[PDB]
């Protein structure tokens, strides 16, 4: 007679059945999974099948009204360690799952939850009605577990393994509030979820395992733990990731960007090389030609040197010119070494190496603004330093670097360089507005000032921040494999980072922004101390991503 | 899945 | 009255024990045995042979009383039966 105090890892607890587990639900589904052949890995004495395993863990505080959404889960095969390794050798899959719930309560407080499967078809998100769905309510007050199972309520005969179809959904919501009768500080209790197959998963045909890969299937690999930590750069500056900057407006980034379609709307290549651009009419202000500024300019639309498009050469910024004359360094500009070279052999000119600001101007001969659409707009170069000389030849050329550097006037920093307001897009991007309390976030970086070229992180006049939107691995492997079929419009794909103190969650969307859900806050998060990141998968976009860090 | 074929030859 | 079942019932019912068993199948039910007005349609003196004057995909919104039981269901399965009235004259032909 052991207690309930003690719960075992075979143990599912109180069966808690719902009016979808039929038995011609299971004999319909393994008489018509019976065309991929056999079942395979279908022994019920293996270790890896008959143990629970953890999934996932959640809050219910008393604040919360009746019909709050606590917890989704889609039905898929990589809710469970064990059947993520093992879909790695198979071509289809079949069957249901259980899960297992366990409330960490006292006998002292009150509140009910509810608990229904969802068939597929049915949008799932905010209003979605719950206790008029077939259900199960569970007390807070609960001391064994309770498992409810979801069956597998499918229109084909079996799941691709890269195309699954449409799926049921587990949904967990408020019945009635929580209560705490002594009232004060402590009004929050945690529930974890675990996951078990039940005994009809199946497997059907083998392939071989350098058929269509891991990375192929789901962008779970593609945000690891070293990629935040220390290896990953950003797509702007080429520079490490050491923080996350969010941006409670919004904005929206074109050049070298990757959605979830394998496809681009920038300019660039995903990779960091040399800028190189001809035909373009060169000239310098002023008569006498010992330190004098180098202009350049191009138009937009007839760069013919990229496979992908023609709006601008590969590894131009995507910043707005700011305009400047005279002996004052402009403030947050692109600026990067190279030289004007000559078009007709390639020969480098060798007195006129010096720092050039790029940018996108309206007007180049006439009066400078900035501009942001690349409609009617042209590419502007301009050195920020004297130089000596100045070749005024109608079809020369450009040469810049691939990096740059912040162009500062004074020795201390100022806020993120890439602001918002001024980031040149094609028309035809969509942007990433605010679902909710997320809101889209980018990832900053220590990148070096013109002012002050010994500056480091935690120097004492100030630390200066470039921002991008993705990381680099992130948008190589985007551009290497195509993701249809893995998030509905509508959806998030959901990271767990764990720090030393607290934890988060982050987003990303059919498009390709990242979120976290923050508010209204502008505070720069640490990423300091972060130890782990781990995959949960895709979520309803209207429901806000957890942020403590405590 | 015995059940399912037998109810559909019935 | 006869009620007219599909060549393809058999198939059709087995199948469909995915989503659970039937529901709504009783066949003395007064919403089921009798016909119903759907929708109206037009021929014309000016149409050539050959050219389509109706056309309607296989819906549960194809009856007043189907679709107002599709509120609270999230699946159906079977087959759908359709009656011609022509308002015509006995000086007409085609």
């Amino acid at each position: 007679s052991v207690p309930g105090t003690t719960t075992d890892g075979m143990d599912p607890g109180v069966v808690a059945t719902t009016s979808v587990v039929t038995a011609e639900n299971s004999s319909a589904s393994i008489a018509t999974a019976g065309i991929g052949g056999p079942p395979q890995q279908v022994d019920q004495q293996e270790t890896w099948r008959t143990n629970f395993y953890y999934n996932d863990v959640f809050t219910w505080s008393v604040a919360d009204a009746p019909g709050s959404i606590l917890y989704t889960v889609q039905h898929s095969p990589q809710n469970n360690p064990f059947t993520a390794v093992l879909s790695q050798m198979y071509a289809g899959w079949a069957g249901g799952m259980q899960f297992r719930f366990i409330v960490a309560g006292s006998g002292v407080f009150g509140g009910r939850l509810v608990a229904a499967v969802i068939p597929p078809g049915i949008e799932i998100g905010p209003g979605l009605e719950v206790r008029q769905f077939p259900h199960v309510v569970i007390d807070a007050r609960s001391l064994e577990p309770v498992t409810i199972t979801m069956p597998d309520l499918r229109p084909n005969m079996y799941h691709p393994t890269g195309d699954p179809g449409l799926v049921p959904t587990l949904v967990l919501s408020v019945y009635n509030n929580l209560i705490n009768p002594f009232g004060g500080s402590t009004s929050a209790i945690q529930v974890t979820v675990e996951t078990r197959p039940s005994e009809d998963f199946e497997f059907v045909m083998i392939r071989a395992p350098s058929s269509k890969t891991v990375d192929s299937i789901s962008p779970a690999g593609l945000l690891t733990t070293p990629v935040l930590t220390g290896v990953g750069n950003d797509n702007r500056w080429n520079g490490q990731i050491v923080g996350l900057q969010p941006v409670p407006g919004g904005f929206s980034t074109c050049n070298r960007h990757w959605n979830l379609n394998g496809s681009t709307y920038g300019w660039s290549s995903p990779r960091f090389a040399d800028i190189d651009h001809r035909r373009g009419s060169a000239s310098y202000p002023g008569n006498n030609a010992t330190n004098v500024l180098q202009f350049w300019y191009a138009n937009a639309g007839s760069a013919i040197d990229n496979p992908i498009s023609q709006v601008a050469p590969d590894g131009f910024p995507d910043m707005s010119f700011v305009p400047f004359n005279g002996p004052g360094i402009p403030a947050a500009g692109w600026v990067g070494f190279g030289a004007i070279w000559n078009s007709n052999s390639g020969a480098p000119n060798v007195t006129t190496v010096q720092a050039y600001e790029l940018g996108f101007a309206t007007g180049a001969p006439g009066n400078l603004q900035p501009t942001t659409n690349t409609s009617g707009s042209q590419t502007v170069a301009k050195s920020i330093y004297a130089v000596v000389t100045g070749t005024a030849q109608n079809p020369a050329g450009l040469f810049v670097m691939a990096s740059g550097v912040i162009s500062t006037p004074s020795a201390n920093a100022i806020t993120y360089t890439p602001q918002p307001d001024r980031i040149v897009t094609t028309p035809g991007t969509p942007a990433a507005a605010p679902v909710g309390k997320n809101t889209p976030i980018m990832f900053a970086s220590v990148v070096r000032r013109t002012g002050d070229v010994n500056a480091t992180a935690g120097s004492a006049n100030g630390t200066q921040y470039g921002t991008g939107s993705q990381p680099l691995p992130v948008t190589i492997g985007l551009s290497l494999n195509n993701y249809s079929s893995a998030l509905m419009p509508g959806q998030f794909f959901v990271w767990q980072l764990t720090f030393a103190s607290g934890f988060m969650e982050i987003g990303l969307s059919v498009d390709g922004y990242f979120y976290a859900g923050t508010g209204a806050s502008t505070t720069l998060i640490d990423l300091t101390e972060l130890i782990d990141v781990r995959p949960v998968g895709p979520r309803p976009s209207k429901s806000t991503l957890v942020f403590n860090l405590g | 899945a015995a059940e399912f074929f037998e109810g559909m030859v019935h």
